[PDB]
């Protein structure tokens, strides 16, 4: 069946003029909108055009048009004829091009075929995104937008609204899968973070989609979804959502359309809707047209008796029907019916840009224009066209031109769900996208404000550099705040990296480098009381020199430790400067000295007491090898021990961040404590001899108020140790008291030695 | 138009090209006596082995639709139609099971494309394009030979084996040039051979272009190797260029070249150890007597045989019989020489293997009958081809010619698998010709021994020897793949495997050139020449001090020189053992304590000295202790200035790039301690010389001696003084001899001083 006409320049057509009725008849049921329409679209389209005597005017365009039943092979053989034409071997008729194809299949089957023989295709309903690659179709066109566009400008509006962080179903089809991948790839280029990719496939029951909502739902961070989903497939998610009561702010496509079989018992959970649907416009010449049709006098088409008998329930060999019309009524015009005018007028644009470049000497088709290059033609007139659309509505945006890839113009309408009216719910038009989005943020209902907006958001807002931008396990793409140690500077992304030992972090936590000064360990305050004992000491120490210096005529000088008195005076100095230089700023040789100079004035005040041992055994010689022979071994035992704790510092004892280091030596605690030890059992040795002396005067007058201040220095110096050890802490507080205690203890002693020359004065 | 039909239950379809490509009248030409006659008998003779055979195919009779191409890929592609219009169902048509593809790749691609769209299986036995293996263009379409780029891998492989990394490649315009070269880019740079230059030769130039290319290639005479993946003319061209020029290269060929002739025919002096390619392929000999016994009578299946015969034999047959000549019995093929083609096995091997397959299905799909049954009266391209064309195993239908290797299968591309026979252009007495020496079917097997080694000697294709990075380093120039050898400093070390680095004087490169190792450190006396240098320099030291304990002990009683002086003795006493200490001290291991310990021999000595100047000065006991107070003060500002000096003592890094050597020596401490050194030798020197104006000697205590005593000794010290003062700037060097000079020196001193002094008490005494 065809209603194939005469003519110069003949155009094929194929159309889906009966429904896929399966293996019964390998086509059912007559198609009404997108097999009659559109044919009846192509047929007033060339009529137009060869009653237009700007397009060309000397040249007849003729028809060639086929029926492939809905289905891929049915429409590889009616290419078969379209082919058998331009053979070199009914009546063939030669085609220039043909203007046919519905579905995608059958319009990939259709491009295989008639690419072998150089034939341009130019498609009017097809829009798979797998057409676009000349590599494997090099003669086809179409005059509407891939499936991708409108995936660009769903990408586009998600990042309108900082919708980041949204749920993406597809379905099981190549419908639904490219969409879904041309999704991720506009993501990944714009930086947008996908929570679940489900499917919803076809032949499913009720149970899959409700598993679908419950995973949805499983999200609470995530309001928006786009569906990339057919009619129903889109419904029966609807239906589930609307009966478990979910809430979304849905992004749809084409699929769902302004169409109101998908809001059919679901308002509720189709509220608040953003759809994309393809941009079209009613043409009113095809519909008048269309109106003055019947039976009787459109004889042209084979498939109009066929047509009339389904669409109005009648038979023409029972006259059931006499007069009756397709008025406004039972007549609604198809959105693609200017995709077919607009395809049909490309070409014979390209026709006459053709006749007008080859033979311009006459408006007739030429000898050397009878054998039709389709490589040519597609190359040069099919895919430079710039033309305004015929019977427009008058708009500067109604322009047909193809892409480098044959492509149409990508212009989609932006719907949204209503529901502020006073009970209907309907779809509003708020909104384009040709090649930028032009939003009326006005009416938006749910995502624009005076209605409650709604966030997609992964997780909560970027965290600050005082908190670790942790990635949860379970979702990747954003970061968490949680707060760090406070000494723990954020040094990327990752974790709170460690300022140092103990340095303090900085404003920024990116660099710190500030390790807190604690240069004046020992403040000035407390550091008055000590420094006004060793004065004191340090004059009257100067004062027992002079007095015992001018004390020459006195009859004790030789018998008596004049030479003891004078090293009893020097360790008295000794241990005023050790406590003074213990009572500064310590330094790296600072704290060796202190500890060597304590050991070293110990040893003399011990040696001083031991003089008293030496004398009650018994030479004034020997008593001076012995406290030189004692103050060598404790000088010897003091170098050993500083050869064994070599001087340094870094004593950061505290790691509570208040108070790092402490100034001090880096020498431990320890070798404090051995140093001490034996300074008291010097100490006690000394002691215990000077009770083991026998019964003698020996200077009474001095002898006793030594022997009973000894007992007590060495009290307070065994006493003074345990001050440390019970803070259990060292810090200012005991290198003061052991100052103190040291100086004490040396007045005590040298007041005790001139305690004689004082009463021998008065 | 002629075409040939035989009835029967499944019939092949087949494409030949019959007749030469179109010429610019004519839609074709002459007929194609080798290519297109010689393998349409094939097919035919397959055909009818098949239908007489016992066991392959007992009750089903294959016929064919056999249809000419022309040449042409349009011709081919509108001829190609009568396959698909007899599965429309919408001249009787006949049902087309299988079509046996087309020798052109181009003529194989379109109909492989028109094919593909009515699911009907194509196996072909002469398309060698790389295009046909993809599946997503191709999926119902296979062939008998391997594609092209096997080929290529056998090149590599070849290349491989010889160690030849830097080649040159030239290849042809087109695509089966371009195909190759990318695959043998692919392959090359996968087993990691350099590509020297990328030359190529076009399609049709004059002699110019070629003898350019072959001047190039020598631009380059590190690369004496050249592979060439290029057509069969241009070959004999660049061949020609080669020859009028004076060049020495071994070629590495392909299938392009081969053993044919006409490559090497006027140039047998350019080619003489070249590696061609060759597609491996055996005689069918039923075949010959099959086509030897082809009369024009006798054949009327073939349309295209009359024409044949009177174009090979040009006579005129019985439409005038007296035009040219008379095609009588006595012309024939058996008495003519006659030649198989080399690809007559694979178009048997397409027919046998579409055969094994419709028997396959037979077998599963109608079981229990020999015959054609109702499942099977409809034949499904694609279930066929999937299950039973890539999924065939069957030995070769003419295997007696003895080979491992034959068994027809497909892969998952539909292809077959390459086995390819490596040629060698040899010479044994003068004559010119090729020999085989070696096969690749599935690894290289050359014959080293009949390749001659590749000409006098292996040649050598390799951009520099391999550079061990142990004592040299490698750069890159001009040339990214390939380095050349750079010398590295003994003193660095390779970091990485490209650049050399330098540890510096903190550390030695170790041995193996990975890293770094702590140099040995600085060079100990205690071993040195003078080992016992300072155990002797000490035991006089020690004499003296145990004289001058002895003299000061015996002095408490009748003292002799201890009125007023026995502090100034036991000083002086005191002085003279701590030199023997500081003396000691210098051998001692670099240490900041070491260091400072040798400062406070010096700054003891300074002292000593003050304390013998200060002898000179006493001309009591009060007096002597006020002396002996100033000295003790000033012995406490020596030690504060040595203090001051005495901040941060850093270890003192020495043997800076003057002298860089494995061994490295260092001082004690910082050698920022010269200058202290010399401050502080200063005072020692002053104080001397005060002593030596000072004694006037113009009194005596006890006796005149002593003050010339004191005289004496104070020449001595300003002598030690002035004869080291030189010694001490020349010795600035960390050898053993600039410290021993010194501590022999301060010695010596610390013993004349000492020396002089002991003498009035043994006088005395
Ligand atoms: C008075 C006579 C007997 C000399 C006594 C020996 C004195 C001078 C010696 C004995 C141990 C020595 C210390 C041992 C180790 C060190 C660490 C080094 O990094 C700096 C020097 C320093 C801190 C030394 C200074 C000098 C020292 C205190
Ligand atoms: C024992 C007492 C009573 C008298 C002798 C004091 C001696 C041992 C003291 C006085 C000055 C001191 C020096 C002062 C400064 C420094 C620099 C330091 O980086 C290492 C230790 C060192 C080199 C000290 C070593 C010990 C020292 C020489
Ligand atoms: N333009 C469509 C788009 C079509 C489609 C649209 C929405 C939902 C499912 C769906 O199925 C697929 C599958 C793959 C590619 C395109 C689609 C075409 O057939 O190509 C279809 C309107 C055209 C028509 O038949 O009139
Ligand atoms: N197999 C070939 C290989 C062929 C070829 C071989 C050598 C030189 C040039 C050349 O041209 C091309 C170009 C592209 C792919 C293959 C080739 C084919 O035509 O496919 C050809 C042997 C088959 C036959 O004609 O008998
Ligand atoms: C999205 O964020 C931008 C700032 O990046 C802001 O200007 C804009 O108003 C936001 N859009 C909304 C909230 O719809
Ligand atoms: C190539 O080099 C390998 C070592 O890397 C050697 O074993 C082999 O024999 C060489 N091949 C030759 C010289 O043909």
């Amino acid at each position: 069946k065809v209603l194939t006409l005469e003519g110069d320049l003949v155009l094929g057509g194929l159309f889906p003029v009966h429904q896929k009725g399966g293996p019964a008849e390998d086509c059912g049921p007559v198609n009404e909108h997108r097999g009659i329409q559109r044919l009846e679209a192509m047929l007033f389209a060339l009529d137009r055009i060869n009653r237009d005597p700007h397009l060309l005017p000397g040249v007849r365009l003729g028809a060639h048009i086929l029926d492939s039943c809905s289905k891929d092979t049915h429409a590889l053989e009616q290419a078969l004829d379209f082919v058998r034409a331009s053979l070199s071997r009914d009546a063939p008729t030669a085609i220039t091009g043909v203007i046919g194809g519905s579905y995608s299949d059958v319009s990939i089957q259709v491009a295989n075929l008639l690419r072998l023989f150089q034939i341009p295709q130019i498609s009017y309903a097809s829009t798979s995104a797998k057409l676009s690659d000349k590599s494997r179709y090099d003669y086809f066109a179409r005059t509407v937008p891939p499936d991708f566009f409108q995936a660009k400008a769903m990408a586009e509006i998600l990042r309108f609204f900082n919708w980041t962080y949204v749920s993406t179903v597809a379905s099981e089809g190549d419908y639904g899968e490219t969409g879904i991948e041309a999704f991720e790839l506009e993501a990944r280029a714009r930086n947008i973070c996908v929570a679940t990719s489900e499917k919803v496939g076809r032949a499913m029951s009720r149970a899959a989609f409700e598993g679908v909502v419950r995973a949805l739902l499983q999200k609470p961070s995530a309001r928006v979804a786009v569906l990339f989903t057919r009619s129903e497939d889109a419904r029966e998610l609807l239906a589930a959502s609307q009966r478990l009561n979910a809430s979304f702010t849905w992004v749809a496509s084409d699929g769902w359309g302004a169409l109101e079989s998908v809001v059919a018992g679901s308002e509720g959970a189709a509220e608040g809707a953003i759809t994309i649907e393809l941009a079209s416009y009613p043409i009113s010449d095809f519909a008048s047209y269309f109106q003055s049709l019947d039976p009787w006098n459109n004889s042209r088409n084979p498939w109009f008796r066929e047509f009339w008998e389904q669409r109005f329930r009648c038979s023409f060999r029972q006259r059931d029907c006499a007069a009756h019309s397709l008025r406004a009524v039972p007549f609604e015009q198809e959105s693609k019916i200017m995709f077919v005018v607009n395809a049909v007028y490309a070409m014979a644009h390209a026709l006459h840009n053709m006749h007008r470049a080859l033979c311009p000497n006459t408006t007739r088709l030429c000898d050397a224009m009878r054998p039709v290059n389709g490589r040519r033609l597609y190359k040069d007139f099919v895919l430079n066209v710039k033309f305004d659309a015929p019977f427009r509505p008058a708009d500067t945006h109604n322009e047909v031109r193809f892409d480098r890839f044959g492509d149409g113009i990508g212009r989609y309408n932006i719907f949204t769900y209503l529901r502020a009216g006073s009970g209907r719910y309907r779809y509003q038009k708020v909104g384009y996208w040709a090649e930028g989005l032009t939003l009326d943020t006005s009416l938006i209902p749910w995502a624009s404000p005076s209605a409650g907006p709604l966030p997609a958001s992964r997780c909560s807002e970027p965290c600050l550099q005082n908190e670790v931008k942790s990635v949860q396990p379970g979702e990747v793409c954003c970061w968490l705040c949680i707060p760090c140690q406070p000494y723990e500077y954020r040094l990327d992304e990752f974790t709170c990296a460690d300022c140092g030992l103990g340095y303090w972090p900085n404003a920024s936590l990116t660099g710190c480098f500030e390790l807190p000064q604690e240069y004046i360990r020992w403040g000035d305050a407390w550091a008055v009381g000590p420094v006004t004992i060793a004065c004191l000491g340090a004059l009257a120490t100067l004062f027992v020199l002079g007095v015992f210096v001018r004390h020459n005529a006195t009859p004790v000088v030789k018998a008596s430790g004049r030479e003891l008195c004078y090293i009893l005076l020097g360790g008295v100095f000794l241990c005023y400067c050790m406590t003074f230089i213990f009572i500064a700023k310590p330094s790296t040789a600072v704290c060796t000295l202190r500890r060597l100079g304590l050991g070293t004035a110990f040893s003399v005040c011990y040696s001083a007491l031991l003089t008293k041992t030496n004398r009650i055994a018994r030479s004034p010689a020997s008593q001076v090898a012995i406290c030189l022979a004692l103050i060598s071994g404790q000088l010897l035992i003091v170098v050993a021990w500083l050869v064994v704790e070599a001087p340094g510092t870094g004593k950061e004892t505290a790691p509570e961040r208040r108070e790092v280091v402490t100034l001090r030596c880096n020498h431990r605690d320890a070798s404090m404590l051995g140093s001490l030890a034996y300074n008291v059992l010097l100490i006690a040795l000394c002691t215990l001899y000077a009770f083991k002396t026998r019964k003698c005067p020996e200077n009474f007058n001095e002898a006793k108020f030594i022997g009973f201040t000894m007992y007590t220095t060495c009290i307070i110096w065994l006493a003074f140790l345990p001050i440390f050890y019970v803070t259990s802490s060292d810090y200012r507080v005991q290198t003061t008291t052991m100052c103190v205690s040291v100086s004490l203890s040396g007045s005590v002693v040298l007041g005790c030695l001139f305690a004689p020359k004082l009463h021998i004065i008065l | 138009r002629r075409e040939i039909k035989i009835e029967g239950d499944l019939v092949l379809g087949g494409l030949f090209p019959i007749n030469e490509k179109g010429t610019g009248t004519e839609e074709c030409g002459r007929i194609n006596e080798d290519r297109g006659i010689q393998r349409l008998e094939a097919m035919l003779f397959a055909i009818d082995e098949i239908n007489k055979d016992d066991y392959l195919l007992p009750g089903v009779k294959l016929g064919v639709h056999i249809l000419d191409t022309c040449s042409r890929d349009t011709y081919a592609l509108e001829q190609s139609l009568e396959f698909v219009r007899a599965s429309l169902t919408k001249n009787i048509p006949l049902l087309i099971a299988g079509v046996i593809g087309g020798s052109y790749s181009s003529v194989s691609i379109q109909v492989a494309n028109l094919l593909r769209l009515f699911q009907i299986p194509q196996i072909s036995y002469a398309s060698t394009s790389a295009k046909l293996s993809d599946k997503s263009r191709y999926d119902y379409f296979a062939r008998t030979v391997p594609p092209d780029f096997y080929q290529a891998k056998a090149m590599a492989e070849i290349l491989r084996f010889f160690n030849w990394t830097y080649v040159s490649t030239v290849a042809s315009e087109g695509d089966y040039g371009e195909t190759g070269i990318e695959a043998f880019e692919q392959e090359a740079r996968l087993r990691n051979i350099c590509i020297a230059t990328a030359e190529k030769v076009g399609r049709s130039n004059i002699r110019k272009s070629y003898d350019s290319v072959i001047r190039e290639l020598l631009q380059k005479p590190n690369a004496r190797v050249v592979v060439l993946f290029m057509r069969s003319d241009d070959s004999r061209e660049l061949i020609a260029a080669a020859s009028r020029a004076n060049a020495s290269f071994t070629w590495v060929a392909s299938d392009g070249w081969g053993a044919q002739e006409s490559i090497i025919k006027g140039s047998e002096h350019v080619a003489y150890g070249a590696i061609t390619l060759e597609l491996a392929s055996q005689p069918v000999r039923q075949f010959d007597r099959y086509f030897q016994s082809l009369n024009p009578y006798n054949n009327h299946r073939n349309p295209w045989f009359r024409d044949f015969w009177e174009q090979k034999f040009q006579c005129s047959l019985q439409n005038k019989r007296n035009h040219r000549r008379v095609c009588d019995k006595h012309l024939a093929i058996d008495s003519s020489n006659y030649e198989q083609e080399s690809k007559i096995m694979f178009v048997v091997n397409a027919v046998y293997a579409m055969a094994h397959a419709l028997h396959k299905m037979q077998r599963t799909l109608c079981p229990n009958t020999t015959k054609l049954c109702d499942a099977m009266k409809i034949l499904d391209g694609k279930k066929l081809y999937k299950d039973y064309l890539l999924k065939i195993n069957f030995t070769a239908p003419f295997n007696p010619n003895k080979d491992a290797d034959s068994i027809v299968k497909f892969d998952t591309f539909g292809d077959g698998m390459g086995r390819y026979n490596v040629f060698n252009f040899q010479n044994v007495g003068g004559k010119y010709s090729y020999l085989k020496v070696g096969h690749w079917a599935e690894t290289l097997s050359l014959d080293v021994n009949s390749i001659h080694w590749s000409r006098n000697s292996v040649p050598t294709s390799q951009c520099s020897d391999p550079c061990a990075p142990n004592e040299m380093k490698n750069m890159q120039p001009g040339d990214v793949c390939c380095w050349i050898c750079i010398p590295c400093e003994p003193y660095e070390y390779l970091a990485d495997e490209f650049t050399c680095m330098d540890c510096g004087s903190g550390q030695w490169p170790t041995a193996d050139l990975t890293g770094c190792y702590d140099l040995p450190e600085d060079y100990i006396r205690w071993e040195d020449a003078w080992a016992i240098g300072p155990v002797t320099i000490a035991c006089l030291g020690f004499m003296c001090t145990c004289m001058v304990v002895t003299v000061f002990i015996k002095h408490n009683n009748t003292p002799l020189v201890k009125a007023s002086g026995r502090e100034l003795c036991y000083i002086l006493l005191f002085g003279v053992g701590l030199s023997y200490c500081m003396t000691f001290f210098f051998i001692a291991k670099p240490s900041p304590v070491i260091c400072a310990l040798r400062r406070l021999g010096l700054g003891s000595s300074f002292a000593i000295c003050y304390s013998a100047l200060l002898t000179k000065t006493n001309c009591k006991f009060i007096s002597p202790s006020s002396q002996v107070f100033i000295c003790l003060g000033l012995i406490l500002v020596q030690i504060v200035m040595v203090s001051v000096w005495l901040i941060l003592e850093a270890p003192g890094t020495r043997r800076y790039t003057l002298a860089e050597k494995r061994e490295t020596v260092i001082l004690k401490c910082n050698v920022k301690d010269s200058s202290m050194l010399i401050s502080l030798t200063y005072d020692v020197i002053l104080v001397i010389l005060c002593t030596v104006y000072a004694f006037k000697t113009r009194k005596c205590p006890e006796n005149f001696n002593e003050a010339k005593f004191i005289g004496f000794t104070m020449y001595t010290t300003c002598i030690i003084w002035l004869a080291f003062l030189p010694i001490f700037y020349v010795t600035s060097s960390d050898y053993r001899v600039q410290t021993t000079t010194m501590c022999i020196s301060v010695s010596l001193s610390g013993f004349v001083v000492l020396g002089c002094l002991f003498a009035p008490k043994v006088h005395i005494i």
